[PDB]
């Protein structure tokens, strides 16, 4: 899926993986890490999500408590938009002979979260659906592709 | 000796002209198809 990614989105940052590189993890720095948190880990950037037994008013109670911090600036209140990944029809191909099995993953661009199609695109992943050798279904399963399989 | 002669070279013409367009636009298509190898990188990424 890195490949995919790696390929799909070259070029852009989409195209990385989200460990990073060797390179990157030998050499960053305390600072780095540091400014990572402090230019990312802000508040409208971030959700206190609960589910169970609360009370919500009890719960944005606490928030309010240690969720400190007021910004002064409109800078510090701007969720910054990020520059759009280009998509791009291609092909890696790592090839080991020496591997049991191969893998192969192949894709299209998908919308992306706000748009009503990716219902329908859900649905008719559902269609196809999956399959694995230990699918007691076998020979019978509704998937097309499965049955084949 | 040749009837045909002028109906033979208004052909011609016409061979021609066709001939032009034809190779040309199968030039296309053949380079189009390649491309996908003409452009082709490729490394060695031993576990070394
Ligand atoms: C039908 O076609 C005609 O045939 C003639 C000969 O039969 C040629 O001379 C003409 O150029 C051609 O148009
Ligand atoms: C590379 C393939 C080229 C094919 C070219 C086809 C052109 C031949 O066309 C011919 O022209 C003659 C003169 O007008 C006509 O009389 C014939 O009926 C016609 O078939």
């Amino acid at each position: 899926f890195d490949y995919l990614h790696a390929t799909a989105f070259q070029g852009t940052a989409l195209a990385r993986t989200v460990e990073g590189t060797t390179e990157n993890i030998k050499h960053l720095t305390r600072a780095d890490l540091a400014s990572y948190i402090d230019t990312h880990f802000k508040a409208p950037r971030m959700v206190l999500a609960a589910a169970g037994g609360i009370s919500h008013k009890e719960l944005v109670d606490a928030a309010r408590q240690h969720f400190s911090g007021v910004s002064f600036t409109y800078k510090e209140d701007a969720v910054p938009i990020l520059p759009r990944c280009r998509f791009t029809g291609s092909e890696i191909r790592a090839r080991d002979d020496a591997l049991p099995v191969a893998h192969v993953a192949l894709a299209v661009e998908g919308p992306g979260w706000a748009d009503p199609d990716n219902v329908v695109l859900h649905v008719a992943n559902a269609i196809i659906g999956r399959y694995d050798r230990t699918f007691g279904g076998g020979k019978h399963l509704s998937s097309r592709l499965a049955a084949l399989a | 000796a040749e009837p045909e002669h002028d109906q033979r070279k208004r052909m011609g013409l016409k061979m021609l002209l066709i001939s032009a367009l034809l190779t040309s636009l199968l030039y296309y298509m053949k380079r189009h198809k390649w491309s996908v190898l003409k452009s082709r990188k490729m490394a060695y990424r031993p576990p070394k």
